[PDB]
């Protein structure tokens, strides 16, 4: 055939070891660029003026970090939400000082991860599968958008984006608690129920299916040799599993339908994580966790502290110390 | 006062002051103790005796606050200076030593008195050799702390071992899997009156 | 008003405490609000000249109505709790306020997001149903079984 | 030394990814 | 999509037990250490550099400033048996706030 | 910098056109069942 | 402890005369303080000018004295700088500037007394917390 | 159990409540720098994984 | 030796009274009648060789002069400290509540 | 004429006004009139930093540097009295303005040099007998260079001068003597020097423009290390008026 | 950076000892009939 048709058949071929696809044509270059820039920055970038106060923070290994302290540092507060590609800088030296690598990385990554999600729909169509694995992936993806893009938009600066590093992530978390009382926000609470519950049901399901594996192997072999890839027959007895768990709790608290069970395993973490993504994306516009500071008052009007007041004291310590040379006026309004 | 008794009254020998990756002898942190400096008595310009508030074990760092004998604050080392009321300079704080190396000496230079007050949060004050081991200044635990850590961790891990091997013992017949022709009646409800007893069939 | 020369007042970092330059030179407010220099509003524009905030105008022409507006807006910043306690998260109970801007932005981000999800759900479903495999894979015509192995 | 060590471990992990993907044990349906 | 996949269903389900069970067990070991204040509190090399070099800053040193704030500001109300009185002048604070 | 800019604008345009034209090239038909 | 008549007895004027407010007055004063003042004076501080607070001792050293009902009510009609030298109704809410601070338009004389009484009573309940700012939260 | 047994008293155990537990988190950050601890980090990986 | 110059100043009369040459303007709120009108004039016309020189500021009303006379016992003067007067710090020294 | 919206984002807000090639005039000075500079503007075009060699063998030279803090470098809206002295020279005494900018420049190999580029408290004087300001008038004077950070600034371990800890709290039992220079913060105040060479005069408007060169020290980080010597070159504009 | 001098040997043995254990076992599995 003609060259375009051949190219299209190759792009969309079900036979490539890794699927390419049309989402793939955007994903591949954008993830490669974000990856390469990230690796080089993390090793060798000089210090970055994150808070725009000429106080540059060292993120890279060669400039005194280790794996736990290192990071690619967010772009300068002087930039705010302005687009700062390489060609906006007078030189690579300036670009590095002002945190240009962060913006190149996060924009190429969010674009590429968005195409990763589309590529999941795309391959499922080519294989004749149902289409919703990409919906499950929208949960972690949404979370990535929240901390790298939506929170910056709300607060007016990429300098408030999550840093690309271990200790930077903890820094973002502690300041967020100071400024939003995230722990007292029900969507974060839904998030914790989602991940603690996803872990719990993960261990539960693994353990119940493992409990009920059909004997197919001798004592001197891993039971895993009892299952052969592609075999038609189920490898465990779900009725034995349900018999066990139904007695553990009570019968109607247990699933005997594998489809219903598996849908629940999908839904519970995906939904909780959609809520926690939305916690970050709505605290981005400063609708914050519950504030019960001084809610309990005695007959005279003395304040009777609750555990909410003690949280408040901790939050205050975070507040007054964070970005210790960056505030000149008495309220931290963003 | 014996030097040995005073040395026990020092937080650098408290086993709850350490760190999981702060390795080696306690001498690697604060140094090899050489001698007691003596007991520091702090006084303000009025000559009232003042007491340094000691560091509790929970705190990696701790501020310098001096109270009178009834717990009223009389002097401190401020962080913000512009509204300082209790600085050592304003309250004319001095320190005099009784016993040990510094016995009978009195210091009035505010930086010096402040340096001794910073040591007083740790209890009694010692002179250390920090050179021989290239000590870093950061507290480590003792063999009491290390012993305790390793035994509590290992005990907890041996709980898993107990559960694992107990399980293997009691469930030896199903170690490779469940009976392939396990009766659906034994695990369904309604059939046996007593769970897992075929002789109690309905 | 207390006598400060706001043009020449160097803040702790070395940047101007009240006034500084944007990355393209324009005169802008200092402190963390440097990020917000693209802001434009009718209470502030009279102070702005071709080079940004105009120091002559700042020194001589600020009207009481501008002081009032600025104090009002500073004290109704769009920050508050889910139970409508106005202010920063460490604020005490007293002021019952959450900005309409926050309620409207948050609600609509939540709705836009779940609508994206609905778009993917229904678009993926429509594609599958048009092609005939929305209820699952035909056990006797499983397409992957007719494909060569990847390796 | 520390930087070389952290980079070396990382590089080994990236190499492991390449072998685990392209030199995997092929899934065999039979 | 991802480059690797499960091919053995028994391994899959075992791994689902292994991952979150092992993680919780690791977290318990850390808290046994904390019983003794045997923390991963610091990186000594970071502290040596930062003490000698007042232009050296990392996210690690930043977080320690936050911790110092939490301890000073929370301890008096959170630990009432200590009878802490911390005069306003000793409290750690940055500029303005 | 002006050359970097032009180069990246051309690169991006190229991949975007692949994506758009690619999806216009009979995409509904590229599935294993009804086409 | 209780909100007694004694707690509710505050100075009426500079000459030492007192007035005992009712519990209904106390509650009205809190409500009205919230309505018209807390946006800047939450907790006895002043957000737009932290150097000036609503502590009773600060109020006593104001000119004219503001540590009494009459001084406070007068402040709400015709606010001045701390030294009494400048009239600031154009940038501080008052009855005189109700055209530009519209929340002041339906405040009656009784309302002013209630608000003044809130300002005087609250420190007798809260101590140093009143006017203390975040350090005392 | 073990954590308070190592400390001064039961006082420093977690109290059984929603906000109280949040307080326990924030104490652990301020006093123990618990986010920095690699045994915690492995816990996070096991729960999110 | 190296010395903290602010701490040292705390051991002078700057630590006991309003130092007309150094002290931030908010300190004038401690006594009746000084803030903001006189405080502004005092800071603006500093430094002074002695406290009584505060009475030579031009344009004062008679009442202003007397308020100054009444408060001379709460004033002092010490040498100007660069660290306390740069940065506009006499007008806003970064301390709020 | 240009508005804010014509200028915003272009770079022109960091540039001083220029005068046409026809501006070769003479601005008369009446020794009985009082004068002021209503606006002085200083736009740097080059920053150079004196190398610090290991041996005092050769004279150390001033070398080019790369600007990393963007178009944030100009001094402007500066004003003050222009006195006529008994000998007919003029003395500019700076009163106020945007009279400082923090700037960071980078040497070859990456060493960053922050400096408080400034004319604070400038007192600058011309030659004797300036009956008119012309293209042969010059000003030379001195100015103050205070510490780049002011007294509240806290280092990354929280230590400062007017605030902050006074020790290295992460090393609770280290010997303090060795850390004294990093622990005890100091507030620099030094002198810089500047020359202004007039190249253009509009006698009619009172406007002058030309080139400048100044010399001053860079940031010493509150006494933690030795500053470097910096040389700044640029163009200026001033507006002179009766007052 | 003044790192601990045993950090290198500790990291190196931590990787190499168990890794070589696995390699030994893998290779002798492949060489079986
Ligand atoms: C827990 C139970 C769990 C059950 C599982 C099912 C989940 C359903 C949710 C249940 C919640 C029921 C609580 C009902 C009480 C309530 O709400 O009570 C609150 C009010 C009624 O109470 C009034 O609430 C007011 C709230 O302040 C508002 O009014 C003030 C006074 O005028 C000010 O103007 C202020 O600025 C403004 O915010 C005041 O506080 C009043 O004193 C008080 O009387 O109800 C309202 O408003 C009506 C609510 C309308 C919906 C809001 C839609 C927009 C929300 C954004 C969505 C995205 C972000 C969500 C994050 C979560
Ligand atoms: C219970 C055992 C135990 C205890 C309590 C001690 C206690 C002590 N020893 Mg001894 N020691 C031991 C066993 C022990 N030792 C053994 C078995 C050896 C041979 C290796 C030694 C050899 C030894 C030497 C050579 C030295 C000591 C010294 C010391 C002192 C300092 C300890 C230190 O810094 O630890 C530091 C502890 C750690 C850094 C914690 C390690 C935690 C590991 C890395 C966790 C790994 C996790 C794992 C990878 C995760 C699996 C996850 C997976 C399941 C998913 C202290 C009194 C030092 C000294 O002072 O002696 C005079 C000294 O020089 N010890
Ligand atoms: C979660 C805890 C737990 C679980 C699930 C198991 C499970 C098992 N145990 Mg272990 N066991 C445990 C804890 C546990 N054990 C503890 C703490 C000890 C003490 C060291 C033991 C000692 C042990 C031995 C020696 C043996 C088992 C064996 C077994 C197996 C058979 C069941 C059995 O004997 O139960 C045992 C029953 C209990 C654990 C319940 C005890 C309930 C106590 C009596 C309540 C007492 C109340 C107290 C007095 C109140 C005051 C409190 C005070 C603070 C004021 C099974 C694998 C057997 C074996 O594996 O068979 C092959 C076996 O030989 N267990
Ligand atoms: C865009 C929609 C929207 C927005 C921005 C607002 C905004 C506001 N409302 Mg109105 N309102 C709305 C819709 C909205 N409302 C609807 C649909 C009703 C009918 C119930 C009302 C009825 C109403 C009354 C009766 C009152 C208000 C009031 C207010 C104010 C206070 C709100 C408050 O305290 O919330 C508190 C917050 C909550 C109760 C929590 C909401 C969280 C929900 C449950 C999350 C849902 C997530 C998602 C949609 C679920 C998907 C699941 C997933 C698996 C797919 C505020 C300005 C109050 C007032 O000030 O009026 C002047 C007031 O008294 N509103
Ligand atoms: C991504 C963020 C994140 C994630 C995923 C985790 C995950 C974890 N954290 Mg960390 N944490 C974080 C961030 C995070 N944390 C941060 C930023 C901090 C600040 C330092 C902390 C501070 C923190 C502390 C202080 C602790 C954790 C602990 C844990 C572990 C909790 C395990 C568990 O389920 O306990 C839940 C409890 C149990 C499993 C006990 C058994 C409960 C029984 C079965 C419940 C039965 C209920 C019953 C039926 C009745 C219900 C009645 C109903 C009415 C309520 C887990 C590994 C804990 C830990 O390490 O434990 C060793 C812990 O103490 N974290
Ligand atoms: C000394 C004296 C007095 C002695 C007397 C003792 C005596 C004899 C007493 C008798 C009287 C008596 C009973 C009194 C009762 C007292 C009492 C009320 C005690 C209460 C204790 C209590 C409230 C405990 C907590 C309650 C509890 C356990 C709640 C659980 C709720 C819950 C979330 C259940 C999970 C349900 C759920 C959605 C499960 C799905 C998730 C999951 C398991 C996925 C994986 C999965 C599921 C399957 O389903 C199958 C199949 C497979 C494969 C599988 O993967
Ligand atoms: C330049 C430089 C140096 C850059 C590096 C910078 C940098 C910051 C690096 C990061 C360092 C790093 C990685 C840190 C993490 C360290 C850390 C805390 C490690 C945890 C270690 C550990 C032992 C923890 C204990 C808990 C534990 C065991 C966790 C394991 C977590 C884990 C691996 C979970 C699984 C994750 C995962 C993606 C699985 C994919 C499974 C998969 C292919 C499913 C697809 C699938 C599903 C089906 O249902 C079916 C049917 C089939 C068929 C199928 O296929
Ligand atoms: C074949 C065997 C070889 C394989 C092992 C290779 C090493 C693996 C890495 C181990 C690292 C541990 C030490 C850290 C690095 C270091 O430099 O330490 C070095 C330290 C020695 O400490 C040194 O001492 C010197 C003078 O003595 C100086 O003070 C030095 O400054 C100091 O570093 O080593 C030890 O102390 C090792 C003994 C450890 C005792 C452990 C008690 C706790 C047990 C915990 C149980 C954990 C289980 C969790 C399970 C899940
Ligand atoms: C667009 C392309 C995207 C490509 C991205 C690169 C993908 C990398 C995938 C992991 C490859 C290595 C897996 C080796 C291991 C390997 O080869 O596994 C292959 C193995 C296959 O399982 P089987 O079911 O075939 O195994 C049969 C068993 O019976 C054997 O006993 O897969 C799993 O076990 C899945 C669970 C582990 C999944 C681990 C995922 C880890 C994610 C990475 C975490 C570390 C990151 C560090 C950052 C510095
Ligand atoms: C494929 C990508 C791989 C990337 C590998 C890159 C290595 C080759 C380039 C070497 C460049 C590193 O050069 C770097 O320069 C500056 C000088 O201003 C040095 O200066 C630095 O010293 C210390 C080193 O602990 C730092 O903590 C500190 O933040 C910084 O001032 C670095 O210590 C030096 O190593
Ligand atoms: C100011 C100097 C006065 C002496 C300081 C307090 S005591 C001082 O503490 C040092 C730190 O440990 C020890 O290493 C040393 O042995 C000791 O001399
Ligand atoms: C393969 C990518 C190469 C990575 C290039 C690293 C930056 S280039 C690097 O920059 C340092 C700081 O300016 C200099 O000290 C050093 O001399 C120079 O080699
Ligand atoms: O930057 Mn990053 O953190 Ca958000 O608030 Mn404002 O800004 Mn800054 O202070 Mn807080
Ligand atoms: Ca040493
Ligand atoms: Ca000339
Ligand atoms: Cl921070
Ligand atoms: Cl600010």
């Amino acid at each position: 055939a003609n060259l375009w048709e051949r190219f299209c058949n190759w792009v969309t071929s079900t036979d490539n070891r890794l699927y390419v696809g049309w989402f793939g044509v955007i994903m591949i270059p954008t993830l490669l660029a974000a990856t390469i820039c990230f690796v080089i920055a993390f090793i060798a970038a000089p210090p970055v003026d994150i808070d725009g106060i000429r106080e540059p923070v060292s993120g890279s290994l060669l400039y005194g970090n280790n794996i736990i302290t290192g990071a690619v540092v967010p772009s300068s507060n002087a930039i705010g939400l302005h687009f700062y590609p390489i060609w906006e800088a007078a030189s690579l030296d300036e670009w590095l000082y002002n945190g240009g690598p962060y913006q190149l990385i996060i924009f190429h990554f969010l674009l590429g991860a968005s195409c990763y999600m589309g590529r999941q729909w795309e391959l499922s169509y080519r294989l004749g599968m149902r289409p919703w694995i990409c919906v499950a992936y929208s949960a972690p993806l949404a979370s990535a958008f929240a901390v790298f893009l939506i929170y910056p938009i709300g607060q007016g600066s990429f300098s408030d984006g999550m840093p690309l590093g271990i200790s930077g992530t903890f820094n973002f978390m502690i300041v967020f608690q100071a400024e939003h009382n995230i722990l007292m926000h029900p969507f974060h609470q839904l998030g914790v129920a989602g991940v603690f519950g996803g872990a719990l049901f993960c261990a539960m399901h693994g353990s119940l299916v493992t409990s009920s594996l059909i004997r197919e192997t001798t004592e001197t072999e891993s039971a895993n040799y009892g299952y052969k890839f592609g075999q038609e027959e189920e490898t465990y007895n779900i009725v034995a599993a349900h018999g066990y768990f139904g007695r553990l709790i009570f019968q109607y608290a247990s699933f005997n339908n594998s489809r219903s069970l598996h849908f629940f395993l999908a839904a519970w973490p995906v939904v909780g994580v959609w809520f926690t993504a939305l916690g970050i994306s709505t605290m981005a516009f400063n609708l914050n966790g519950f504030n019960f500071n001084h809610s309990v008052i005695d007959a005279k009007g003395n304040v009777i502290n609750t555990w909410a007041d003690i949280i408040n004291r901790a939050n205050l310590g975070m507040e007054v110390m964070h970005e210790r040379n960056a505030h000149n006026f008495p309220l931290d309004l963003a | 006062i014996p030097e040995k008794l005073a040395f026990y009254d020092y937080i650098g020998n408290n086993p709850a002051k350490g760190g999981l990756f702060r390795t080696g002898p306690m001498n690697k942190g604060d140094g090899i103790a050489q001698a007691w400096k003596g007991h520091a008595v702090f006084r303000n310009k009025e000559g009232e005796e003042l007491f340094v508030r000691r560091m509790p074990a929970f705190f990696e760092s701790f501020p310098v606050i001096l109270t009178d004998k009834n717990g009223v604050v009389k002097a401190d080392i401020p962080f913000r200076r512009a509204e300082s009321k209790y600085s050592f300079e304003q309250q004319g704080v001095t320190v005099s030593f009784y016993g040990g190396e510094l016995n009978g000496q009195t210091f009035t230079d505010p930086p010096t008195v402040k340096s001794y007050a910073r040591k007083a949060i740790f209890g009694e004050i010692f002179e250390f050799d920090t050179e021989t081991l290239n000590s870093d200044g950061i507290f480590r635990t003792s063999p009491r702390g290390w012993f305790t850590f390793a035994h509590a961790v290992f005990a907890l891990l041996f709980f898993f071992g107990h559960i694992w091997h107990g399980a293997r013992t009691l469930f030896r017949d199903v170690f490779s899997g469940i009976d392939p022709e396990l009766s659906p009646e034994q695990v369904e409800w309604g059939f046996y009156q007593k769970v897992g007893d075929v002789t109690t069939r309905r | 008003k207390l006598g400060a020369n706001v043009g020449s007042a160097q803040g702790p970092t070395g940047l101007g405490k009240y006034l500084m330059r944007s990355p393209t030179g324009e005169i802008i407010f200092g402190g963390e609000t440097m990020r917000f220099w693209d802001f434009r509003g009718p209470w502030l524009e009279p102070l702005r000249g071709p080079n940004g905030l105009d120091l002559n105008k700042i020194k001589n022409d600020i009207q009481p109505w501008q002081e009032r507006r600025a104090a009002e807006y500073m004290t109704h910043a769009p920050l508050g709790s889910l139970n409508s306690v106005g202010g920063v998260a460490t604020e005490i109970n007293s002021v019952n306020f959450v900005s309409p801007r926050s309620w409207l932005a948050t609600s609509h981000f939540v709705l836009a997001f779940f609508f994206l999800v609905g778009h993917l759900w229904h678009a993926g479903r429509a594609r599958a149903a048009a092609a005939g495999f929305e209820k699952g894979i035909d056990r006797e015509s499983e397409p992957v079984l007719s494909m060569p192995s990847l390796d | 030394m520390e930087t070389i060590t952290y980079v070396f471990i990382f590089a080994c992990i990236i190499a492991l990814f390449f072998f685990a993907i392209f030199f995997r044990e092929p899934p065999r349906i039979t | 999509i991802f480059g690797i996949a499960f091919s053995n269903k028994r391994w899959l389900h075992f791994f689902m037990l292994f991952v979150p069970v092992t993680g919780l067990w690791m977290s318990a070991i850390g808290v046994v250490g904390l019983a003794l204040n045997l923390r991963s509190y610091d990186f000594i090399s970071q502290e040596i550099r930062a003490a000698e070099d007042p232009e050296f800053e990392t996210f690690y040193t930043k977080n320690l400033l936050l911790n110092e704030g939490i301890r000073a500001w929370m301890a008096p109300q959170d630990q009432p048996h200590e009878n802490f009185v911390f005069p306003e002048e000793v409290l750690p604070r940055g500029n303005a706030l | 910098m002006e050359t970097l800019k032009i180069t990246v604008y051309i690169v991006v345009t190229f991949f975007v056109l692949l994506f758009v034209f690619g999806f216009l090239s009979g995409d509904p038909a590229r599935n294993p069942k009804r086409k | 402890a209780e909100l007694t008549p004694e707690v509710l007895t505050v100075p009426l004027n500079s000459e030492g005369k007192t007035i005992t407010l009712t519990e209904k007055q106390y509650l009205e004063g809190k409500r009205l303080f919230q309505y018209a003042c807390a946006s800047c004076h939450v907790g006895g501080i002043t957000k737009t000018n932290p150097s000036l607070d609503l502590r009773t001792e600060t109020l006593a050293l104001a000119t004219p004295p503001r540590d009494n009902i009459e001084g406070l009510v007068d402040y709400m009609k015709n606010p001045t700088t701390y030294d009494g030298e400048q009239e600031i109704a154009e940038v501080h809410p008052s009855l005189r500037s109700a055209d530009i601070f519209p929340k002041m338009r339906n405040l009656t004389e009784k309302d002013l007394v209630a608000i003044a009484g809130h300002i005087l009573v609250e420190p007798k309940i809260l101590g140093d917390k009143w006017g203390g700012g975040k350090v005392y939260y | 159990l073990i954590y308070p047994l190592g400390q001064s008293s039961w006082f420093f155990a977690p109290s059984f409540g929603v906000a109280a537990i949040f307080r326990f988190l924030l104490f652990f950050q301020g006093f123990h720098n618990w986010t920095l601890n690699p045994f915690h980090m492995m816990g996070v990986a096991g729960v999110l994984g | 030796e190296l010395v903290n110059v602010v701490d040292e100043k705390l051991g002078t009369a700057y630590g006991e009274k309003i130092d007309l040459n150094n002290t931030n303007i908010a300190a004038f709120i401690q006594y009746r009648g000084l803030y903001p009108t006189l405080a502004k004039l005092i800071v603006k016309n500093a430094p002074y060789e002695s406290v009584e020189d505060v009475l030579n500021i031009p344009g004062l009303t008679e009442r202003q002069k007397q308020i100054l006379r009444e408060n001379l016992e709460h004033f002092t003067v010490t040498e100007v400290e660069t660290a306390l007067v740069e940065g506009g710090d006499r007008y806003n020294n970064g301390l709020y509540k | 004429t240009l508005t804010y919206d014509d200028i915003v984002g272009t770079g022109l807000a960091n540039k001083c006004p220029t005068l046409d090639d026809t501006a070769r005039g003479a601005y008369p000075i009446d020794s009985s009139q009082t004068y002021r500079i209503a606006r002085l503007c200083l736009q740097p075009t080059t920053f150079l930093v004196k190398e610090e060699p290991k041996n005092k063998r050769q004279e150390a030279e001033f070398v080019p540097t790369k600007l990393v803090t963007r178009e944030t470098t100009s001094l402007d809206q500066i004003q003050g009295e222009l006195k006529v002295n008994s000998d007919g020279s003029l003395t500019f005494v700076e009163e106020d303005g945007i009279d400082f900018q923090p700037v960071t420049v980078q040497m070859a190999g990456g060493e960053r040099i922050p400096l408080l580029f400034t004319v604070k408290n400038l007192v600058a004087s011309t030659q004797p007998n300036v009956t008119s300001i012309t293209t042969s008038t010059d000003f030379k004077g001195e100015f103050n260079v205070p510490s780049y950070r002011t007294a509240n600034f806290l280092d990354p371990k929280g230590r400062g001068l007017a605030s902050g800890y006074d020790s290295a709290i992460a090393l609770p039992q280290a010997k303090e003597e060795e850390l004294a220079r990093a622990n005890v913060k100091r507030f620099s105040l030094t002198k810089g020097q500047i020359s202004l060479n007039v190249a253009k005069v509009d006698g009619r408007t009172g406007e002058i423009a030309g080139t400048f060169e100044s010399e001053q020290l860079s940031d010493d980080d509150m006494g933690a290390h030795e500053p470097h010597e910096v040389k700044i070159q640029g163009v200026f504009y001033a507006s002179i008026e009766p007052a | 950076m003044e790192v601990n001098q045993l950090g290198l040997i500790a990291t190196a043995l931590f990787v190499l000892v168990p890794s070589v254990f696995l390699i030994i076992l893998y290779v002798q599995t492949e060489s079986q009939q």
